[PDB]
């Protein structure tokens, strides 16, 4: 029951950003997938996790053109309930999977640096595949609820198929959205800090390769923070407004909702930049 | 030496339960599949149960499925058969047989001494026709066997085995896969034939060769033995 | 479509595969070091402190190290050195007291140059153990270092030797961008050499772990 | 002595003249009108996985179905090539294995390497496992090759520049073949099992007589260490692969060099050499990860067996000539047909 | 030393006193052996997949 705010400013400023995303963050993911499938023969647990993250992003970017065509025509989605649902499920599930695999890679890198003799650093490819399938299981179990709600809003002539509404409640949806920037962010920050401290306290930061690895971890953390900060910030801001003012009279949520949409646009930048920060940045790759 | 000493027999009231144990010494028990094969007093052999190497495959006969269970303790080198709900048809001498399966291997090499269990009051058919053949020592004897289904698999192997049971003794392997002679068997024995028609030829029948000859199939799994042909004189 | 015997053979092959995988997992967790030297240069002392190949196994801090000694191999080294391509480190022992004997320090330097710049050990780190500290001190207080190196220009004190000995040994490593030389001064009674080897192996394993991630 | 200055050298000269007295024509001139073999295409029919380290040796069985392989992970695996099943997996006492042989009867296997000991393992045991039947010791260098004469005799070559014929039952060296000035890297047994050729690091291959134990003949021409050797199926010729990126077909009866197989695009040494059943095709494994099939009668590269991801360390052809097995340092055995 | 030189000269004497046939004749012998067994070489002449053990 609320501020769906199908406003026009988004329709005129967002399609350029989404088009830039679809122009850029497609060739890199395609090249990474092609290299993983055929060019690279040696497969390891870290490589498997990287390949799963590439699969997740790639799914997100190939589902992006449906959200593009949505935004192009004044937000006047023409397809049915099932198409809009499945696109919203794929977006939520692939974001969650990308975050989960980012955290898994960070934890792998923390075990490989701080505890080099730990047996988990030498797990077989089958174990990595099982872990990847299991993580996909948690992601789908978290995100299929969207599908369950096969429905959308008829205010804009049944064209306003959106999940992130601003009207009271705190259900399972947006509960994962707040959780994914607190627990995974905390784990990534802890792993990065421990990696840096352990790798510099033992005077391993001497040659250029270790400095490159350290700055690569740091830029991974910065990319995650910059991609997933503003959306959570605007969502907690609108939650504070709800606690103070509320959903009633539905006219004061213009700028905050526009900010929410533009930050959800910035959210794909992680999927766009994943090839250059993870795969293309690897000297072996 | 290789031996399978087993116990657990005796008199059993109908409807009871008993545990038969087979302690193996002298060979790698962990690498051998183990079969329990019973022989009723005077009507030939009959396969009962089988445990694979590593206990990854368990099989039972149609007349004991669910009623029986088979297990193995590799660290203790022991084979267990827990047999419950016993009826009058379960009285027999049970034998503990070892069999290792790989290319060129010889299954059913060694048989246990057998334990008597007496109870107080699809399915390839192997036929041998003639049961008694009296022949003086020194001659040549041909023993025939037939199967309801051809035993020649696409691999080229013909899974038929020829065993001999001497009077008051456990069955001994003579021929495996219809052409190969088991280790320790004199060369006078020779198995031959084609699918559905198999023969075992003894050229110079000397002493200590009288007994009962069994032909067994291994192509389908409910393994079935022949009626048994007994040599006299 | 397989027969009963063929299915059982496949099961046996799968069990063999499981045992092989377990053995390989066990072996991959162990550290392999290749012990090299110029003969009677402290290799026996190093082995004590912790025909063909001599394998010595020792556990330190829940880590299993296997040192392979190739001293008994009098044949051509280049025909079997490629066997030790996956060793985590090469423990090269050089006796500091052999600098004024016959020349022998030059032989050790030649061996180190051949081993370090070998086409197989392009990324295998080398732990350099300079043995006989006390005897080297006694021989350097009396005999100047100029006997071994005519180009030397410095005082004849024990404060010398890492500079112009370890430095010369490390300068033979003309692939410094791919491997590191860990140099340690040791004597008969130190009991710290195992810790130095453990630290070097930890650094090597961290580097290899990272390379595996592609970080790196 | 003074005589060694010239006498032996003089004899050498005579030998060359004798060879010069028999090289009226060459093998290329004789087999110039023979129709070329043409392009040879073999596909990887089977790939054997289970080795976790570089494979250094391999030997086919006389039944052309079972094959034994040795890897640095301390494992000697006996493979059923038809179904890729692992018939046996023997853990070696020493993981530094560089050779393996499979007995013609199929009852025994052999291994050896940097431990200077040839271990003979019994496969047909009543216990149902594989146990060390014998441990022949006496070589003072790494044992690089071993071949079974029968169930009781075995010839081995080591890095101490000597070969040895051992009686397995007694465990002693029945005969010792000496004369090489370098490490002996490979040996091959003649089909009649009366002579054998051993190639060494002195760029020479010597034909020895097993019976009396003397160097019957010596063949030179290679410019580097000889890593592999193999008899022609006829038994009157053999082929040697070396480190100078050149294979060479030598002749026993002519005591000369018959032909040389080399290409300008190849600069890497040969690790293994084998012949087809008819001897028309010569297969050679190279360090460039490939395996080249040459027309043995024309010195033309008939084909390339290029699947492997590392150095092709071992090569073999079945006795019926139906398949060719290649083992490389990438821990994979590949059968080609 | 002297013993090594004597062994070398004796080996050379024993090796140089062997009978050598012409290279053309032995080349023809090898060619004839390759021609006679050409039909029995599965690697040389491709084998039908029906009778190929490694078909898959
Ligand atoms: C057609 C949906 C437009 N709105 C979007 C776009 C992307 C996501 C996303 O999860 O990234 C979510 C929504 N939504 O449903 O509010």
């Amino acid at each position: 029951n609320c501020c769906v705010f199908r406003d026009d400013f988004i329709a005129k400023v967002l399609p350029p950003v989404l088009g830039l995303e679809f122009i850029f963050g497609l060739l890199g993911n395609g090249l990474a997938l092609w290299i993983f499938c055929f060019h690279l023969k040696s497969w390891k647990s870290s490589r498997i996790f990287l390949f799963n993250l590439a699969v997740a992003d790639f799914l997100l970017i190939i589902c992006l053109p449906f959200v593009m065509d949505y935004y192009v025509r004044r937000s006047d989605w023409k397809f049915g309930d099932i198409p809009c649902r499945l696109v919203l499920f794929m977006f939520a599930m692939n974001r969650q999977g990308s975050i989960i695999f980012l955290t898994v890679v960070a934890v792998d890198r923390y075990f490989r640096v701080v505890h080099p003799h730990h047996a988990l650093n030498k797990i077989s490819n089958w174990t990595a595949a099982i872990i990847s399938c299991l993580l996909w299981g948690i992601t789908v179990g978290l995100t299929v609820h969207l599908l369950k709600k096969k429905l959308l809003i008829q205010n804009g002539t049944a064209n306003v198929c959106i999940s992130f509404s601003i009207c009271h409640t705190f259900r399972w949806h947006e509960a994962m959205f707040l959780l994914e920037f607190f627990l995974p962010l905390g784990i990534i920050l802890f792993c990065s800090a421990r990696i840096i401290w352990s790798l510099r306290q033992r005077q391993m930061d001497r040659h250029a390769k270790i400095k490159r690895a350290i700055t690569f971890i740091m830029v991974v953390a910065i990319v995650f923070v910059i991609c997933f900060l503003p959306s959570v910030v605007v969502r907690i801001h609108i939650f504070w407004l709800l606690h103070t003012s509320g959903t009633q009279n539905c006219e004061v949520y213009r700028s905050v909702d526009l900010a929410f949409f533009i930050t959800l646009s910035f959210t794909y930048m992680n999927s766009m930049l994943d090839p250059v920060v993870y795969y293309f940045s690897s000297p072996s790759f | 030496d290789v031996q399978l000493v087993e116990s657990g027999g005796g008199l059993v009231q109908p409807g009871g339960s008993r545990k038969l144990s087979c302690s193996a010494s002298g060979f790698a028990f962990s690498s051998f599949g183990m079969h329990w094969v019973r022989q009723a007093p005077e009507k030939g052999l009959e396969w009962v149960a089988y445990i694979s190497s590593g206990s990854g495959t368990i099989y039972y006969a149609d007349t004991v499925k669910g009623r029986f269970t088979i297990s193995r303790d590799d660290p203790k080198n022991t084979l267990f058969l827990q047999m419950t709900s016993l009826r009058s048809e379960d009285t027999a001498m049970y034998y503990c047989v070892r069999s290792i399966y790989y290319y060129g291997s010889s299954p059913f090499d060694f048989w246990g001494q057998g334990t008597t269990l007496t109870v107080s009051s699809s399915d390839i058919v192997m036929t041998q026709a003639t049961s008694s053949v009296p022949v003086t020592p020194g001659e040549s004897v041909s023993i025939s066997c037939r199967s309801s289904k051809s035993l020649l698999h696409s691999n080229g192997n013909t899974y038929l085995y020829w065993f001999l049971q001497r009077p008051g003794q456990s069955p001994q392997l003579l021929i495996y896969r219809m052409s190969n002679l088991a280790s320790g068997v004199p060369d006078r024995f020779s198995g031959s034939g084609s699918g559905t028609a198999f023969t075992l030829t003894i050229s110079r029948l000397e002493a200590e060769d009288v007994g009962v000859y069994y032909c067994m199939q291994h192509l389908e799994y409910p393994l079935t033995f022949g009626a048994g042909t007994k040599l006299e004189l | 479509t397989l027969s009963a015997e063929d299915k059982a053979a496949v099961e046996r092959s799968k069990m063999i595969d499981r045992n092989l995988r377990e053995d390989g997992e066990k072996a991959a967790r162990e550290v392999k070091l290749l012990l090299l030297g110029a003969g009677e240069s402290g290799k026996s002392t190093i082995v004590k402190q912790m025909t063909g190949i001599v394998e010595t196994h020792f556990t330190f801090k829940d880590l299993h190290f296997k040192m392979f000694d190739v001293g008994a191999q009098r044949s051509e080294r280049k025909k079997w050195i490629h066997c030790f391509e996956g060793v985590t480190a090469i423990i090269f022992c050089v006796a500091l007291s052999d600098y004024d004997l016959v020349n022998r320090m030059h032989e050790s330097m030649k061996l180190f140059d051949s081993i370090c710049n070998n086409k197989w050990f392009t990324d295998t780190s080398i732990i350099l153990f300079l043995n006989k500290k006390d005897l080297f001190e006694e021989k350097i207080k009396k005999s100047p270092l100029t006997i071994c190196y005519p180009e030397y220009a410095g005082s004849n004190t024990y404060e010398e030797a890492a500079a112009y000995i370890q430095c010369q040994f490390e300068d033979l490593n003309k692939r410094k961008d791919t491997k590191e030389i860990y140099t340690h001064f040791t004597c008969s009674t130190d009991t710290k050499n195992v810790q130095f080897v453990f630290d070097a192996v930890t650094d090597v394993i961290i580097k290899n772990n990272l390379k595996d991630c592609g970080l790196f | 002595l003074d005589q060694l200055r010239q006498e032996a050298e003089q004899l050498k000269n005579q030998i060359r003249d004798a060879r010069k007295a028999c090289a009226d024509a060459t093998l290329s001139q004789i087999t110039n009108n023979i129709d070329p073999v043409g392009r040879i295409q073999m596909r990887t029919r089977r790939t054997l996985r289970g080795h976790l380290a570089k494979i250094y040796a391999m030997h086919w069985g006389t039944d052309s179905r079972l094959l034994v392989s040795a890897s640095q992970d301390g494992k000697l695996i006996i493979w059923d090539s038809y179904t890729t099943n692992k018939v046996h997996a023997i853990p070696l006492r020493s993981s530094w294995v560089m050779t393996c042989a499979y007995a013609p009867s199929g009852n025994y296997v052999a291994c050896g390497g940097l431990d200077n000991i040839c271990s003979i393992y019994n496969l047909k045991t009543r216990e149902g496992n594989v146990r060390v039947s014998r441990e022949l010791a006496g070589h003072t260098g790494y044992l690089s090759c071993c071949r079974f004469l029968d169930d009781n005799q075995i010839v081995t070559s080591s890095g101490d520049t000597t070969c040895a014929l051992w009686d397995i039952e007694t465990g002693q060296q029945t005969t010792t073949f000496t004369g090489h000035t370098g490490d002996v890297m490979s040996l091959s047994l003649a089909p009649d099992t009366r002579l054998f050729v051993s190639g060494a690091c002195d760029a020479s291959a010597k034909l020895w007589d097993v019976r009396e134990g003397m160097c019957r003949q010596t063949f030179t021409g290679h410019e580097s260490d000889i890593n592999a050797i193999c008899f022609f199926p006829n038994g009157n010729a053999f082929a040697t692969g070396s480190d100078d990126a050149t294979c060479r077909l030598f002749d026993l009866r002519a005591d000369q060099e018959l032909m040389t197989y080399s290409h300008d695009n190849i600069i890497c040494g040969i690790t293994s050499v084998s012949f087809s059943k008819s001897g028309r095709l010569l297969l050679a494994g190279y360090d460039d990860f490939n395996c080249n099939v040459w027309d043995a009668l024309k010195a033309d590269r008939a084909g390339v067996l290029a699947g492997h991801d590392n150095r092709v360390s071992c090569l073999g052809v079945t006795d019926d000539g139906m398949a060719v097995a290649t083992g490389s340092w990438d821990s994979f055995l590949k059968i080609w047909n | 030393s002297i013993a090594q030189a004597r062994k070398l000269v004796e080996q050379l004497k024993m090796e140089a006193n062997i009978d050598r046939i012409k290279v053309s004749k032995a080349a023809a012998d090898l060619m004839a052996y390759c021609e006679a067994h050409a039909k029995e070489d599965p690697l040389l002449t491709p084998v039908p997949a029906s009778e190929n053990p490694f078909r898959e």
